[PDB]
RNA sequence: GGCGACUUUCUGGUCUGUAACUGACGCUGAUGUGCGAAAGCGUGGGGAUCAAACAGGAUUAGAUACCCUGGUAGUCCACGCCGUAAACGAUGAGUGCUAAGUGUUAGGGGGUUUCCGCCCCUUAGUGCUGCAGCUAACGCAUUAAGCACUCCGCCUGGGGAGUA
């Protein structure tokens, strides 16, 4: 995946608070970092379909959390659209 | 005094190199019309002493039948296997009705007022059996109370 | 070669006189308990007198 | 992600009941401790006790058996459930095993016995059967 | 491959034919005499191990 | 502990008398004791400190 | 006094039971601890149940019932005979007959023939006979005896029963739940007590622990006669 | 489905323990969208063994079978397909609850201490026995085919037929 200096950064940036990771908006985005590490990984290597439902896995949860942010803040998932580059 | 009343005989032969078997079996119904029924199987030859043999062997295992009058005490569904006959509570006017085998085992205690639907298989030794399995799980009204601790007014 | 065929027991504590019984409702000339007041390994055995000895191990 | 908290509830009675165990705990509710609450008034159990835990405080049960060796509870059934609401009026408020068996009702007075809904005449929710 | 001197041979016919039984060359070759099929070796190893 | 594919003389004591593996079952070792020999008897067949047949 | 005291009920060693990894879950309110794989029954508890036991045992004799004595393992075997001649009742040193308490309509057929085999042979009747007719008619004498020889003076059925073993002397227990014949019965581990109404828990591959234990339950009818 | 030399790079999942954190974010899932043994098919490679078809020699009462010699596609790789198997634990997924005994795999906490070896408890796998309960019977039995609740797939006589 990626290495915890590269995973303890990304969860410097959408911390809410100190000693708050866990938090749905953190967790987002460093899934959006390994999303974007394996399928550059997959890119290359077109015949790894066992890695691929790790992908897709992730991919379900992520949209799991997307689909619950906006359910109680839509304010806040407007933020993160922005902050990390996702459609929808 | 026992009442005897048979249900069915059969007539059964096992394969013999020579000549084969003359093996007639029965089951039959044992009761007092008075709450206290049991059934048996017996295998013999003589026909009237095959009769005579499932009589005693009847006589082993009589079930006490509990009893509200001139009814059964509540709505039961019995089960072995796969028989499974049916057990309503009717008026004391109404008459038992009730199939082959699974009236001969209501007769024989005295209700004469149910109704009854034998569902599920039709084998005569098995509904006999899933209506004696019905009657071993009746309760009376008073001997739930000293279980569960009220009276016959407090459960009302 | 020489083959010597094991029979497996399961050690249990009694007395001197159960073991004497139970050797003896099998014809052993060897039991082997642990002692019921003792605590201790013991062999009871029938000796080339006919008589009993008691080992403690 | 069990479904049904309180036919949960109503399957760790009758098991415990098939092996003669005298002493279960619940993970617990207020419908749970309420319909355990009126099996002992009822006379089905012998004795409920109380909720303490910092989440979800368990309660336990005390099942009660006949003096040669019986049970009580023969049976135990859950009528409604998620999928099939079902719902009783009154007046077609049904009587559990010819009126020997109960019927735990929840009705808007908290929930109830089979008897004391008809005299109050209300209705409502059926929750189960015990008998 | 071991060498047997100062005795006889009908002496170290005893030592070699027991350093071939313990060694992997005939229960080998008669194992591949023919070739079995890729599942039926699993079973024949599963009833060479659990009758032990 | 772990098992260096250089440590020779431990690691011979596990190969047999013309260059197979003992069975753990005759040796006596662990199970994950021997799938971590098993990975260095064989690096060092690969680099000729054990061969692969005498 | 009432009951055995916890001196020499200990000292017989009816505390041991069977191994750990030969257990039965239902034994579990009779067994105290475990120490080094055997379990220790609980001594306290099996004087409340010795009690009991003595109870009912002196009243059935006071009715003038019949108590059958069985025991068929092999280090108890010899313990109950020798109970039994003392108490006055019937008992069983060798296996099971296999209807004894169930077909007897056709076992006391046959002691009505050792009633009358051995009366066969004390008058004549026994020189016209062959001599080799001499030894099966004798080879049949001993044997009647050998598995019916407590059931000798035995013509009606039994009212209690009282068992070494409940696991070697399945056959006679399972005969018993049928006539609803009340039952008694030295347990332990590797037993259960389910079918046995009126429970002993203590040990039983042990001499004193039948011996010292099996002659009171004899003795608990001599003074329920007078 | 499957996966067996060894090394490196790239990458997926599970388990254990701690409790810091998020605070029901969960489960199932029609249509859909992707993986899917072998044998096949396409475009090229490569072709050692093995080997349908095929050739020849024997056997037999007879052969196109079995047996033997030889042998092509295939078996192997790369890229696209095909999407079927007794694809089987003939058993959908999820979460609870209900005697025990026993092997073994991956941990953890203990207790002695072992001079690295055991013992007891617990977690997650994987087997073999066996109560209650269940089954039509075989059997299943904390890895249910037991007791429950949710959702999905599917059956309702045998052929005709998985065929028009």
């Amino acid at each position: 995946a990626i290495s915890q200096e590269r995973k303890n950064e990304i969860i410097k940036e959408y911390r809410v608070h100190e000693t708050d990771t866990g938090s749905p908006e953190v967790q987002i985005a460093v899934l959006t970092a390994e999303i974007n590490a394996v399928n550059e990984h997959l890119r290359t290597h077109k015949k790894d379909h066992h890695s691929r439902r790790g992908l897709l896995k992730m991919v379900g949860r992520r949209r799991h959390l997307l689909n619950y942010l906006r359910s109680k803040d839509i304010q806040r998932y407007r933020e993160l659209i922005k902050s990390l580059g996702i459609r929808r | 005094e026992f009442e005897e009343r048979v249900v069915t005989i059969n007539r059964v032969a096992k394969v013999v190199k020579g000549g084969r078997r003359f093996r007639f079996t029965a089951l039959v119904v044992v009761g007092d019309k008075n709450g206290r029924v049991g059934f048996g199987t017996g295998k013999a030859q003589e026909v009237p002493e095959a009769i005579k043999k499932a009589v005693e062997a009847a006589k082993k295992d009589l079930v006490v039948v509990p009893r509200v009058e001139g009814t059964t005490p509540h709505t039961i569904t019995g089960r072995y296997g796969s028989g499974s006959v049916f057990m309503k509570p009717a008026a004391p006017g109404t008459g038992v009705i009730a199939g082959g085998p699974v009236r001969a085992v209501l007769e024989l205690a005295g209700i004469t007022d149910i109704l009854s639907k034998s569902l599920g298989s039709n084998t005569p030794i098995n509904m006999v059996r899933a209506t004696i399995d019905g009657l071993q799980n009746l309760k009376n009204a008073e001997d739930v109370a000293k279980l569960r601790g009220k009276t016959v007014e407090e459960l009302y | 070669i020489e083959i010597i065929r094991s029979k497996e027991f399961s050690l249990k504590p009694m007395d001197s006189e159960e073991a004497v019984l139970q050797m003896n409702l099998l014809g052993h000339d060897f039991f082997v308990f642990t002692d019921r007041e003792t605590d201790g390994t013991s062999i009871v055995y029938r000796r080339k007198d006919g008589k009993y000895g008691l080992i403690q191990t | 992600t069990m479904t049904d908290p309180i036919a949960d509830m109503l399957t760790r009675v009758r098991n415990a009941n098939m092996v003669r165990h005298e002493k279960l705990e619940l993970p617990a509710s207020n419908i749970k401790k309420e319909i355990a609450e009126i099996l002992k008034s009822e006379g089905f159990i012998k004795n409920v006790e109380y909720v303490e835990d910092d989440k979800q405080g368990v309660l336990r049960l005390f099942l009660k058996y006949g003096q040669n060796d019986e049970r009580v509870i023969t049976g135990l059934k859950r009528i409604s459930k998620p999928g099939l609401r079902v719902y009783a009026k009154a007046s077609e408020m049904p009587k559990v095993l010819n009126g020997l068996g109960i019927a735990l009702v929840s009705t808007s007075e908290g929930v109830i016995t089979d008897k004391e809904a008809r005299k109050r005449n209300v209705g409502g929710e059926i929750i189960a059967y015990v008998w | 491959t071991v060498v047997r001197k100062n005795e006889s041979l009908e002496d170290a016919l005893r030592r070699f034919k027991r350093s071939v039984s313990k060694s992997g060359t005939i229960q080998e070759v008669r194992k591949r005499e023919f070739y079995e099929k890729p599942s039926v070796k699993r079973k024949k190893k599963s009833e060479a191990a659990r009758k032990r | 502990t772990h098992i260096d594919y250089k440590d020779t003389e431990l690691l011979k004591r596990f190969i047999s008398e013309r260059g197979k593996i003992l069975p753990r079952r005759v040796t006596g070792t662990s199970a994950k004791y021997q799938r971590m020999l098993t990975t260095a008897i064989k690096r060092s067949r690969h680099m000729a400190l054990l061969p692969y047949v005498k | 006094m009432a009951v055995i005291s916890m001196k020499q009920l200990l000292e017989a060693g009816v505390h041991f039971g069977h191994q750990t990894r030969r257990w039965n879950p239902k034994m579990k309110k009779y067994i105290f601890t475990e120490r080094n794989g055997i379990y220790i029954i609980d001594l306290q508890k099996t004087v409340k149940k010795v009690d009991e036991a003595y109870n009912f045992l002196k009243q059935v004799s006071e009715d003038g019932g019949q108590v059958l004595f069985v025991g068929t393992k092999k280090q108890a075997q010899e313990s109950v005979k020798s109970e039994a001649e003392r108490a006055g009742q019937f008992y069983i040193n060798q296996r099971w007959l296999g209807g004894l308490l169930t077909n007897y309509k056709t076992i006391s057929k046959r002691i009505k023939r050792i009633s009358e085999i051995e009366k066969m042979e004390e008058d004549g009747l026994f020189e016209v006979l062959p001599k080799k007719e001499v030894v099966e008619l004798k080879k049949e004498y001993d044997r009647l005896i050998k598995f019916l020889g407590g059931i000798r003076d035995m013509k009606s059925m039994p009212q209690a029963l009282f068992v070494v073993d409940p696991r070697k002397e399945r056959n006679a227990i399972a005969e018993a739940r049928k006539l609803n014949i009340p039952i008694v019965g030295i347990v332990d581990t590797n037993c259960d007590p389910d079918e046995i109404d009126y429970v002993i828990p203590a040990n039983d591959d042990a001499i004193r622990a039948v011996k010292l234990l099996t002659a009171k339950m004899a003795d608990a009818i001599l003074e329920g006669q007078q």
